[PDB]
């Protein structure tokens, strides 16, 4: 009644404690006792509960350049984004004239993004963290508390990194018009008039034409017999040609195919099952490694910039190239790559397919998103 | 402790709203949550006080008291930094309220739904296609005067004088305030609780004091009495016939003083701010949340 | 005048608000210095006390931080007026005894305060199991029935907040309760304490209504006068006190005309329909996790308001 | 498939999943008989449905770090094993062209996890024995601050299964993309015993 | 709390990213017929008498895919319903009227002195949903939907409202990237019992070509 | 933070008189380092006595316990709502304190000569809340009953209002009072205006309650309680006027609402100080601002 | 339930266990489980 | 506030500790006559008149 009987190693002490017992234990001199006579007078059988080990998931850091989404976005570690209220980029585009001049000065502005989660810590594992242990039970408590606090800190920066990928996916989806508009607007046979009324009516007719004929191509990839592989390649290739690559950062070598000097030139973001389907319709892939930058680029504010920054702002990107100011393409090329060059080119595990002369990389994020119980 | 909340704007901002909002620095603003970053929805009273024609002041008071409070200091494009207000902390609150209320020395501030028109304290943010209104902050005596003027307009709706009720008066300037016609069932519920308290007062009101005040108006005249115009009221005639007894007068006051604390605390709607050391040359004061 | 520079050096540094950390696995000393809040209980050595820094004025610092030290009111009650199997985190209520020089107070937990209401007319099963005789509690108040009959019971009981430590004495029990501050235990493993209130006595007022969520949703007590014996209910809400009186009037709207129909108010003091008092605030997100409470026989459902911040107010009458 | 089970199991997604259960019962079940009247494209259909049965298994064993049971010829890990009746096995082998292997390596004898001595002490006294007691000692009273990760503790999750002799085991192996599952029919085991498979 | 800021800036002049729908996992809407009641849309409005009003209100059962009703005559040919068109009996095109104005857009979308944009020979198909005071606007336009409950998702509201008719008639590039970057066409909910409309942005994820084209299938 | 306040100015009997009260509290003028004599407690307001101005002044400035008295300075610490203090019941009207009883500070109604130190310094009274509200009621009814028997001898008797007003009772403590038996009419006494507010509000409560019920009952049913509690008042206060000049009625309503709110904020005793554990052997108590 | 919350040397494997986890535990696939949010996510005391 | 804990456990099963009274010193109540009154023990009960 409050006492077990396992066959302990009984220490054989020679006290005279046997005497005057059963009249005493009949009255309940003790508060907890269990008399064993007869066949219960045995060292009982050993019984135990087996603890078959404890287990946990080592949360791997999914580094922002370790996923192939960063081929869509080059990046510069700017140590002082708190004091940058605004960033603009001026584009001077010169239009030539054709015998049977124009300049497009367009302004583009940056937009900031704030992201913040909230880790949490009890007041116990701070006061036992500041205090010092002396007995090994307190040392075992202390190492557990510092493991909890280190887990919370590493969780915080890991959640911040996953939030960075989430913000990148959101800003790319925000500047993403659908397929059935840029399938036609990228075709220059309808910007050839100059967007008058009736060609606009034919454009909104061709939108409806492409909606019920070319949307959901992957569902028409099963009923086309054995003509699925060429159909998938023909759709994704004209999706590739549907996007403007006229970008001023295209002159630099961000990511290569890790087997030649081929630029990758694009990224596909799909789900899980779309990836498992696409790597079976497109057969064998090209490669399983992509050379890319190991770290962010760096852009600090030196003193020739800093004098303007403290005087009245208007801090330039490259004051040295401005203070040196003819011009050519290859002379202006290193001023464009403001630190993206000479990175030690660590490879990145991501799948890459081939569409003609573009070796597009394609990756899934579900292995990242569905470890956060958030919908993709 | 670090109390900084940055609110991200979902689109850009035109230069006129930039110039308008940078004038509106230091005012008290409400927030939806108390988390790290928030969007433009949920800020301001504009979600419950929409771009409409019929206000509802008591639900605005409820939205003010339920949510937290903050102050806006740093505003730029795409982003504007707020500083939260939590009990236990002290702050500086500047006086950037365009109905220019001169603050008493070491009195107590009170936040307020915008009674001086929607367009007075409003920034139109058409870029994020929403509206942020700025809740008024003004001292507690003017606060109670505005609130009892609001409820007296709500109860004298059914009778009729209008300009002598819906316009406040201060030492600095007299102001006009926007008046609805119905505040809905929540304003009627405030009148419900007020009439509940009032009818139980006139059940339990003492009768020694009426017997005082009859002979006191017939003996003396004061600013505290000239509102009767030297006329006894009729219930003074039909009430003071009874004798004057000490015990039931004490038993009446022993519940009257209990009830009047609740009747004061029912007018505590809207968060209160007991500030200290206001200076008339800096237009700010050391304040904290009571 | 150079010593003033050393004085302003000893006076300058605030608690660290921001910290530009780089990685998580490194665990820099600077982020440790941000997150290390000093303790309150340490072993007894002068070097150990110096590292624990308990000798610092007001707040703890090794030779302000938005944190408040808790106060600990002490009480003395007779051993039969309390059960030593009470939970640690339970709110308590002092009844003021009528003797001028008292010394020994009279404290009621809501389980014990239930049997001051039921005798004279699940949860009541446990309240009769723990405090077996009402006669050992019916005498700590001398005149209960007259005091209910004139409805001045609420201004005699001031809430004292939750319990912390019960040194189980033999005859005159000494309990320590937090009247104000962060409710935290005085134990050598300083374990967290969660305030418990029994579930049937505690109705939520948030989900009773079935976008603005603050962080501090308060906890309200309410003594109500019923003709079927007065009741002690508890209330969780995220509203202001101005809202709490109106929504409590709408919540008690059946009971007021119930009492009006059964007992006509013949005198002038029966019209008080009880009062309320803020017992304090807590976290509005992680609030009111349910739990179970076992005595040796049975188990009542019980809520657990976790990491409570006690703050008593006076009584504001419901009407 | 996480794309339906992402939202949080309200009423209006379970009433969709019941209709999805019925649609998969009406059409896609009994898939060996849809291949016989398929005509020509039967091998593609069967090789699709077997891979679909494979990848819809959340096969996250915590012992997936244990390099047990690799294929003999290549060296890829054998992730997953099929069990069929012997009447359908030949139709599966002819429909899937040919096996890529005839044997797979694997553990020859059962790993011995015995009660060790400190385990015997805590077995007698309290009656609660953990798996690897010396490993708990190494993780607690020797180097507790050592942040153990996947490359650091992978011997500890493999209680002797990794160093034991790898003999061949005769079993038919098929190949489904990158995963290589091994099929087997133990119907020969039962029909000599007169018990229902 | 861990804070982080980042500022992206677009470098390519034209569009640099495309979203393409690929597969249909589950038609989640449970596509049947369940028209919502107007008596939850207008719970206040009633007839003169009380008891006949409650008789009708009890007879139709006025107390998960929501349909609505546009009243049309019986003389509409089925050829208008055969081709995928605009359901209000008038080809509500957005670009055969001029951009950045209000005269000719209202003329093409509501005046009937000019004929229909699709057909050469008829003004409309039904005159009960294409006039400036028709039945369609008196049901679903926001100018006559006052004292109506917000948060109902009447689906036919997107085929009629004037604000969308001005919002689409801006510059076409401006129209398409303001269609993408802002998902607010006052759309439906995602997974609720009856379709509500969404309020908080960047929480649920939905687009519609219905407010882009003003057609239906 | 830093909490000390060193004020500059005594002789041996002044040293003993100030040393008698080294555990009491008094208000200040400002929360600075050094101050003068005039900025100390209740000096510039109490020398005609009037209660409501002194309660407003006590809620106006902050409070401070004093610690030590030198020959030319008084070392004193102001109280902040952060942390806790230790004060004493060293006032000549001795009200015995109790455990977890809330302590109040009212301006001195117990005569100038008891709670003072003649140099000037006037200390406020500290005493618990039920004793506070009961002594408020028993001084107010004493005021109106003294004014009535100064007006009419046949309405009440002097010993009739000393069998029930000269004594307060709290947990068996049956104290006595120093009631001013000769107030003198036409004001000029302490608590002369609070009774003059109480009588006006108790006179205007019928005109308020009937107008409120008649204005609320036309809004048909938000609630039944406004007509449910129509039976609990007497019908004498029911059928009073139902007609007056709404200019006069509105002015009477506004004055009664203002005086009601000021009176209800005064019936709440002011700065409520909360105890934790009183020790009568040491005459000290843990206390902090609330 | 039968869950022990004592601290442990939690061996870390690389299999991602948490594929559709929170929906599974709110549905109760496991026999007995403990959801620890926030402050209780630490190692409890010995 | 200091703290100190001690943990006793009895390692003898029988009684290991006894106590006699040794000597009287003073009989601090007088063996006298002063009976109690029920008018203070039961003050509630009373007679007719």
């Amino acid at each position: 009644e409050g006492v077990e009987n396992r066959p302990f190693p009984y220490l054989t002490v020679d006290a005279d404690l046997l005497s005057n017992l059963r009249q005493s234990a009949a009255e309940g001199l003790f508060h907890s006792f269990d008399l064993l006579v007869g066949k219960d007078a045995r060292e009982a059988g050993i019984k135990f509960e087996v603890l078959l080990g404890v287990y946990t998931n080592a949360i791997q850091y999914v580094r922002f350049l370790e996923t192939a989404l960063a081929v869509s976005c080059v990046n510069t570690e700017f140590k002082d984004l708190s004091r940058m209220i605004d960033g603009k980029i001026q584009f001077r585009i010169s239009v030539p004239t054709i015998a049977h001049q124009r300049t497009f000065i367009v302004v583009k502005n940056c937009h900031k993004h704030h992201i913040s989660t909230e880790m949490e810590l009890s007041m116990l594992d701070l006061e036992i963290l500041h205090s010092i242990p002396e007995t090994p039970v307190e040392y075992a408590e202390y190492v557990g508390a510092v493991k909890t606090v280190a887990s919370a800190l590493q969780f915080g920066v890991d959640a911040l990194e996953r939030g960075l990928i989430n913000t990148v996916l959101s800003v790319k989806l925000r500047h993403a018009p659908p397929m059935f508009i840029l399938q036609t607007l990228a075709d220059p046979t309808f910007t050839e008039r100059g967007f008058s009324k009736t060609v606009k009516s034919d454009l909104i007719a061709m939108f409806k034409r492409h909606l019920l004929e070319h949307s959901f191509f992957l569902d028409r990839a099963e009923n086309m017999g054995s003509g699925f592989s060429q159909y998938v390649r023909s759709r994704l290739s004209e999706m590739v040609a549907a996007v403007s690559g006229e970008s001023v950062l295209k002159g630099v070598s961000t990511y290569t195919t890790a087997k030649g000097g081929e630029p990758v030139g694009g990224v596909f973001i799909v789900t899980d099952n779309v990836l498992r389907q696409l790597l079976t319709f497109l057969g064998e892939e090209a490669d399983n490694q992509i050379m890319g930058p190991s770290s962010y680029a760096s852009f600090v504010v030196r003193g020739e910039n800093l004098v303007t920054a403290v005087s009245y702002g208007r801090v330039m990107r490259t004051f040295e190239h401005f203070m040196a100011r003819a011009g050519s393409t290859k002379s202006d090329l290193p001023a464009v790559a403001a630190g993206v060059e000479d990175q030690p080119r660590v490879p990145i595990s991501a799948a890459v397919i081939k569409l003609g002369n573009h070796a597009v990389a394609v990756e899934s994020l579900q292995k990242m998103y569905n470890d956060t119980q958030s919908p993709y | 402790m670090d109390l900084k909340v940055v609110v991200s704007l979902s689109s850009r901002l035109y230069t006129d709203e930039i110039a308008k909002m940078q004038q509106r620095i230091g005012c008290i603003l409400p927030l939806a949550s108390t988390h790290g970053t928030q969007n433009v929805q949920g800020l301001g009273l504009g979600q419950v006080y929409s771009l409409e024609t019929v206000p509802d002041y008591v639900s605005m008071y409820n939205y003010l008291s339920d949510c937290t409070l903050a102050v806006l200091d740093e505003v730029s494009v795409d982003s504007l930094i707020l500083t939260k207000i939590v009990p236990g902390q002290t702050y500086a609150i500047k006086n950037k309220y365009q109905p220019f209320f001169q603050w008493h020395g070491t009195g107590s501030l009170s936040v307020m739904p915008p009674v001086f028109g929607r367009e007075h304290a409003t920034v139109k943010l058409e870029s994020n296609d929403v509206d942020i209104v700025f809740p008024m902050v003004l001292p507690t005596p003017i606060a109670e005067e505005v609130l009892q003027k609001i409820l007296l307009f709500n109860v004298y709706s059914r009778v009729v004088v209008h300009m002598h009720l819906g316009s406040v008066s201060y030492l600095g300037h007299h102001y006009e305030l926007a008046l609805p016609e119905v505040p809905g069932p929540l304003g009627l519920a405030l009148l419900d609780n007020l009439s509940l308290y009032f009818c139980i007062m006139v059940t339990l009101l003492p009768r020694a004091s009426m017997r005082l005040v009859r002979g006191l108006i017939r003996h003396e005249h004061h600013d505290l009495l000239n509102l009767f115009q030297e006329m006894v009221p009729d219930e003074i005639a039909r009430i003071d016939l009874d004798d004057l007894s000490v015990a039931d007068d004490l038993s009446r006051m022993r519940v009257m003083m209990t009830y009047l604390q609740s009747l004061a605390s029912l007018f505590n709607l809207g968060p209160r701010l007991a500030t200290a050391a206001y200076s008339q040359e800096t237009l700010t004061a050391t304040c904290w949340l009571r | 005048r150079r010593r003033l520079q050393r004085r302003i050096a000893g006076l300058l540094p605030p608690p660290a608000r921001r910290l530009n950390i780089s990685r998580g696995s490194e665990f820099t000393r600077d982020v440790r210095g941000l997150v290390e809040e000093h303790a309150q209980a340490s072993s007894l050595s002068a070097a150990a006390v110096w590292r624990a820094g308990l000798l610092a004025p007001g707040e703890v610092a090794v030779a302000w931080s938005g944190w408040r030290p808790p106060v600990f009111g002490d009480f003395l009650i007779h051993a039969s007026s309390f059960n030593n199997a009470e939970a640690t985190g339970t709110p308590l209520f002092q009844f003021k005894q009528s003797d001028p020089f008292s010394g020994v107070d009279a404290v009621f937990t809501p389980l014990s305060l239930f049997i001051l209401m039921n005798h004279g007319r699940g949860l009541t099963r446990m309240a009769n199991l723990l405090y077996d005789s009402p006669a050992t509690l019916a005498d700590l108040v001398p005149d209960f029935g007259r005091l209910v009959a004139d409805r001045r019971f609420h201004n005699f009981i001031t809430p004292v907040g939750p319990l912390v430590e019960n040194i189980k004495s033999t005859y005159l029990n000494k309990i320590t309760t937090v009247v104000h501050g962060p409710v935290v235990s005085k134990a050598i493993p300083r374990s967290t304490v969660k305030v418990t209130v029994p579930q049937e006595a505690f109705v939520d007022l948030d989900a009773w209504l079935s976008q603005p969520c603050p962080a501090d949703a308060r906890l309200y007590v309410a003594l109500t006068y019923e003709e079927a014996g007065p009741r002690f209910t508890f209330f969780q809400s995220s509203r202001g006190h101005c809202q709490i009186m109106n929504i409590l009037r709408i919540y008690y709207s059946p009971s007021i005309m119930h009492r009006y129909a059964v007992v006509q108010p013949l005198h002038i003091e029966e019209l008080t329909f009880g009062a309320v008092a803020c017992l304090g605030t807590f976290s509005a997100t992680d609030g009111w996790r349910r739990s179970a409470f076992n005595y040796r026989g049975s188990s009542l459902p019980v809520v657990e308001i976790d990491s409570f911040y006690s703050n008593v107010s006076d009584w504001e009458v419901i009407l | 498939d996480p794309t339906f089970t992402e939202r949080g199991f309200s009423k209006t997604v379970k009433s969709d999943l019941i209709a999805m259960f019925k649609r998969h019962l009406l059409e896609h079940s009994f898939f060996l008989d849809r291949a016989e009247n398929m005509g020509s494209g039967f091998s593609q259909y069967v090789r699709s449905r077997l891979s679909e049965m494979v990848a819809a298994v959340s096969g996250e064993s915590v012992l997936k770090g244990v390099s047990t049971y690799t294929t003999a010829k290549g060296g890829e890990p054998v992730g997953g094993v099929f069990i069929v009746t012997d009447n359908v096995l030949r139709q599966l082998l002819t429909f899937l062209g040919e096996e890529a292997d005839n044997q797979i390596m694997g553990p020859s004898s059962y790993a011995s996890f015995v009660v060790r001595g400190e385990n015997l002490v805590t077995a007698v006294s309290y009656g609660r024995v953990m798996r690897t007691f010396e490993h708990f000692m190494a993780r607690i009273v020797d180097s507790p601050e050592k942040a153990g990760s996947t490359k650091s503790d992978l011997p500890a999750v493999a209680a002797g299964v990794e160093d034991q002799p790898r003999v061949p085991i005769s079993a038919a192996v098929i190949k489904l993309g990158n995963h290589a599952v091994a099929v087997e029919s133990l119907q020969k085991m039962y029909n000599d015993t007169q018990s229902p498979y | 709390e861990v804070h982080h800021e980042m500022a992206s800036i677009d470098t390519g002049l034209s569009y640099s990213s495309t979203m393409t729908p690929a597969r249909v996992a589950a038609i989640t809407t449970d596509m049947g017929i369940h028209t919502q009641d107007f008596f939850s849309v207008f719970p206040a409005e009633a007839f003169g008498n009380q008891q006949v009003n409650d008789y009708i209100k009890a007879k139709v059962g006025a107390q998960q895919a929501t349909c609505e009703i546009i009243v049309t005559p019986v003389t509409a040919d089925v050829a208008y319903f055969q081709k995928s068109n605009s359901p209000r009996g008038r080809a509500a095109c957005v670009v055969s009227c001029e951009n950045y104005n209000q005269e000719v857009a209202e003329g093409l979308i509501y005046d009937h002195s000019r004929p229909d944009a699709a057909y050469e020979y008829r003004s409309t198909v039904n005159p009960w949903a294409s006039q400036l005071g028709s039945l369609g606007d008196i049901m679903y336009n926001s100018s006559y939907r006052q004292t109506a409950v917000p948060g109902l998702y009447s689906p036919c509201r997107a085929f009629f409202n004037k604000e969308e008719l001005l919002r689409n008639n801006r510059g076409l590039y401006n129209m398409v990237n303001e269609y993408s970057q802002r998902l607010g066409g006052h759309p439906a909910t995602s997974n609720t019992e009856v379709q509500f409309v969404v309020i908080a942005g960047t929480d649920v994820f939905l687009e519609q070509p219905c407010s882009f084209l003003q057609e239906a299938f």
